[PDB]
């Protein structure tokens, strides 16, 4: 229908007023925007003037009618925290707002059986009205149809979920900075919605007001500094630290030499001027790096002066330090796709929806009268747009994947404009995929650019045990990534300074036999350290130590380490061996951005050690090569040897299925159990790998040769187990099986003691592998071994957030959780008194 | 419970958990089941020389979860360090 839009009439005698009228509100009642001139008739060539008083007091009225639901009052301090009305979110909103912006995915559709999400760009639907009172108080003067939104970005608090149908989101902004730039004044507003009490996710929009504006004493600037690392090498460093007021430790004697310290510093700045700051502040914590790579508070910087020309605190750490880069670029980006959209025909759509009512997008005259080349389309409907592609392109389809996204506007976009979109995946950042993009119109102008950060797809990380490791094993990462270096080095100084021999020297030229010599000052410790190796078990309530490494006295010069093939092989070095490689490779990935934050985690058998080493920190590299060494001994002292060091011991993986469709594992269980106690040796399933296709069966050398010889021998025959044990006989089978198991057992004793194992047909013999690892043998070897893991595991490095629901222990296939119900399971398999006494005791504990 | 108390319980429970597991069987059947259906992971990662786990994983799925992956339609990736570098690491060949 036909409005009226704009009135021209005199005022007074002498004052021309021509009334804009915007025709679209929040209510339906029309806005009006009177315009002044002064008619002069005295200055023929220009006798009207614009009446330049209040003229943007004028225009904040009509803006605020627009935006504003509130009472308009612009005497507001900026620094002070603007708090928004509550917001429900509505299925009828989320649907109206996803069709207007054209974001066609799933979740934001009502279906059966599932809950609506909203999507992420909804965030400046709950924060508009908060956001953009920023730019309205009195000392942000500025000329509001001469405002530029400059960005949008929107940041997932970690661990938040994203917005649904039903969630209540409460708006506060804040205005981080406003300053003066010589072509006009920027604003950085800083929201945060919040659901429930929690912060869900944070908007941040900068606006620029187009013009020349000298009021410095109104502008201010807080900036986040980059996180800076020093090493601390010598005391020349030290004493420079010193020397700086503002670096002031918590407890002044702390040792901080040979110490990697990272400052984590705001910046607060008011202006004097266009370069020089009347205030400028400077404050932060400085960690200090453990052992563990975990950071902890030691101090603080606390820089504050009055008129400056720059901030000395970053200058110092400029130089002196580097800077800490969450974002690690790919080698080559990958294209993703590049993909056209189109603007919508009008701008009504969006603007109804959002509660954006700027007159500059709707009405031809008030886009005419900001000089603007017509209706515009929103620079938020081009964000929510494209946001839409990546997240259908980069994401494939699942917005939880979203956590960020930066758009800068770079220029005006007319309707019915034709977009083409690029998307790359250009870098990494903390386990999120960092997606560059950019939006050129019809004449292949940048129109937006802008960054997502994509979560990764559900990862676990598994960690291999013994059997896979070989000569020269991670040696090609060792000599490539820094973070493998910083890795093998530590383990290898640790090893040479305390045992005398380097784990890098066996893993590259695996050595048959390694003498370690106790001459001089430095072998004397050598051999102290090699005799304070002791097991600390606890019988009749008092702790009798024993000696690991008997054959080393005060009178021992050398100590020689014997294997057959080679000492890779050899349980102590094979464990702090593969450790290291698998703690390598994933520092590896995680210097590179590749690590989840929520990524669930298992290990192998020894592959726990190197997984709870690697995803949750809780040991040191030093702590951990220690541990794995004392276990590969604790484990070397229970097996007799002989001479060359080769024991009557090894492991069978059993496939099930290669002897008989028919041969379940409860036949394979059966058989085993039988085979231990007819020839009376031992043989055990210890590792379950692989249903009905995978078992390992450890134990004595020969009870295995007996076990491949009996199952060899029931494939040829054709003997099914199961259905002979029901629907034949009871208990018959069993004495069946006995002069069967007989038959094999006379075959295996009269070999030699250590008899080489022999590919069957159902079992295949483990390379390497001399020890019946997760055996009953082992049982004696748990009290000592508990005991050193108490003095080697700290408690204050069990971080409980990075283990639950996220590490599956061996023991107990279950996520890890400190519930009742897991100490519980953890009883019903390892009958401990510690565990019991943590059940029983529960409720003390709870409070 | 506090984090300091939460934090000792777990300490004691991961210790005792170490401790027996050097002398009680691997159970990776069932933690195979975990990470595989309860958590539906789509990027199995092998940190290791060889790729044993990612044998396993891979022998796992072709037999017990063939109409399971098709019907919720999810593509699992079961990468070894030491094999699949390339897509660990984003860095494919142009
Ligand atoms: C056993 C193991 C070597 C098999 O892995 P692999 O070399 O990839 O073997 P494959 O399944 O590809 O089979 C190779 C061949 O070996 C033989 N084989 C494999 N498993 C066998 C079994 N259980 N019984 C008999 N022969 C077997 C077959 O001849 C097979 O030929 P195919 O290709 O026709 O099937 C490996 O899974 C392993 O080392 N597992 C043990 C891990 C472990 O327990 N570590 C911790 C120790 S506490």
């Amino acid at each position: 229908e036909l409005k009226p839009t704009v009135i021209l009439k005199l005022l007074k005698e002498n004052i021309i007023q021509m009334e804009m009228i915007e025709n679209r509100t929040m209510d339906g009642k029309p806005v009006s925007l009177p315009l002044l001139y002064n008619f002069n008739p005295d200055n023929g060539f220009a006798p009207i003037s614009e009446v330049m008083e209040d003229r943007n007091q004028r225009i904040k009225e009509m803006y605020w009618k627009l935006w504003i639901d509130e009472p308009f009052n612009l005497d507001f301090d900026p620094r002070d925290v603007i708090k928004g009305k509550d917001f429900e979110i509505t299925a009828k909103e989320v649907y109206d707002f996803t069709h207007a912006v054209g974001n066609n995915c799933e979740d934001f559709v009502s279906r059966p059986d599932r809950t609506m999400l909203a999507p992420m760009d909804f965030a400046i639907v709950v924060g508009w009205r908060a956001i953009i009172k920023a730019i309205f108080p009195n000392t942000v003067d500025g000329d509001l149809l001469k405002l530029v939104h400059l960005s949008n970005g929107y940041k997932m608090i970690p661990g938040a979920k994203p917005l649904q149908v039903g969630d209540v989101v409460s708006t506060t902004a804040v205005i981080e900075s406003v300053v003066n730039q010589p072509t006009g004044k920027i604003v950085d507003v800083v929201g945060t919605l919040s659901r429930n009490g929690k912060p869900v996710m944070e908007v941040t929009s900068s606006f620029f007001y187009r013009g020349n504006y000298t009021d410095f004493e109104n502008t201010f600037q807080k900036t986040v500094e980059p996180v800076y690392q020093m090493h601390i090498k010598t005391s020349k460093d030290i004493a420079v630290l010193r020397s700086k007021e503002w670096f002031q430790l918590d407890d002044e004697d702390f040792d901080l030499l040979n110490k990697t310290l990272t400052f984590e510093t705001e910046t607060e700045v008011t202006f004097k001027n266009a370069n020089i700051f009347s205030s400028v502040k400077c404050f932060g914590p400085i960690k200090v790096e453990l052992p563990t790579k975990e950071t902890v508070e030691i101090g603080i910087v606390d820089y504050e002066a009055g008129a400056s020309h720059g901030n000395p605190v970053v200058d110092f750490l400029k130089r002196n330090g580097s800077t800490l880069e969450q974002k690690v670029n790919l080698e080559n980006p990958i294209p993703i796709a590049v993909l056209d959209s189109y603007t919508p025909s009008t701008n009504e759509p969006y603007a109804r929806v959002s509660g954006d009512l700027n007159p500059i997008h709707v009405s031809r005259h008030f886009a005419s009268y900001a000089n603007l080349p017509g209706t515009i389309t929103h620079g938020m409907f081009s964000s929510a747009s494209v946001r839409a592609l990546i997240e259908n392109w980069a994401a494939d389809s699942v917005s939880s994947r979203v956590r960020g996204y930066t758009c800068q506007f770079v220029d005006m976009v007319l309707p019915n404009t034709a977009l083409k979109t690029s998307i790359q995946h250009v870098g990494m950042i903390n386990g999120r995929k960092l997606i560059k993009f950019e939006t050129r119109n019809e004449d292949d102008v940048v129109v937006l650019t802008g960054e997502a950060e994509i979560e990764q797809p559900v990862t676990t990380f598994v960690f291999t045990g013994q059997g896979s490791q070989e000569q020269g094993m991670g040696m090609d990462l060792y000599k490539t990534s820094k973070a493998a270096q910083d890795v093998w080095n530590r383990a290898d100084n640790h090893f040479k300074d305390t045992y005398g021999f380097s784990i890098l020297d066996i893993v590259i030229n695996n050595p048959v036999n390694l003498t370690i010599h106790f001459g001089g000052e430095k072998g004397k410790r050598i051999r102290e350290n090699y005799s304070a190796m002791i097991f600390e078990t606890i019988v009749d309530g008092k702790l009798k130590t024993e000696k690991i490494f008997k054959e080393i006295n005060e009178h021992s010069t050398s100590y020689t380490f014997r294997s057959e093939k080679g000492l890779l092989s050899a349980t102590q070095f094979t464990q702090p061996a593969l450790t290291l490689m698998e703690k390598a490779a994933f520092e590896d990935l995680k210097s590179k951005g590749l690590i989840p934050a929520d990524a669930t985690f298992a290990g192998h058998s020894l592959g726990e050690y190197a997984a709870l080493a690697s995803l949750a920190d809780v040991m040191s590299i030093e702590s951990l090569v220690e541990v794995v060494f004392y276990r590969g001994m604790t484990m070397q002292v229970a097996v007799p040897r002989d001479e060359l060091g080769r024991s009557n011991y090894g492991m069978i993986a059993i496939n099930p299925g290669r002897v008989a469709a028919s041969f379940s594992q409860e036949a394979l269980q059966y058989v085993v159990e039988r085979v231990g106690k007819r020839t009376g040796w031992l043989v055990e399933i210890v590792n379950y790998n692989v249903e009905n296709q995978q078992y390992v069966a450890a134990g004595d050398l020969r009870a295995l040769d007996t076990v491949t010889n009996v199952l060899n021998f029931i494939k040829l025959q054709k003997i099914d187990i199961i259905e002979l044990q029901k629907s034949l006989s009871l208990e018959e089978v069993e004495g069946h099986l006995f002069e069967i198991i007989d038959e094999a057992s006379k075959k295996s004793a009269v070999k030699p003691r250590p008899l080489k194992l022999e590919r069957g047909f159902a079992c295949i013999p483990l390379v390497g592998i001399s020890v019946p690892f997760h055996s009953t043998y082992l049982m004696n070897g748990v009290k000592p071994f508990k005991s050193f893991l108490k003095k080697n595991i700290i408690k204050e490095n069990v971080k409980v957030a990075r283990l639950a629901g996220k590490y599956i222990p061996n023991l107990t296939a279950k996520p890890f959780q400190v519930t009742k119900e897991y100490f519980q399971d953890v009883y019903d398999l390892t009958g401990s008194e510690p565990i019991k006494e943590i059940i029983d005791n529960w409720e003390k504990y709870e409070q | 419970m506090k984090p300091e108390v939460e934090q000792e319980l777990a300490h004691i429970l991961l210790t005792e958990l170490l401790a027996y597991q050097f002398a009680s069987p691997v159970r990776w059947i069932e933690t195979q089941d975990v990470f595989l259906k309860d958590f539906n992971t789509e990027r199995v990662v092998e940190i290791g020389p060889s790729p044993t786990l990612a044998g396993m994983a891979q022998r796992t799925l072709k037999n017990k979860y063939e109409s399971y992956d098709a019907a919720l339609s999810l593509h699992r990736e079961i990468l070894c360090y030491s094999k699949d570098a390339k897509e660990i690491y984003y860095t494919p060949d142009p």
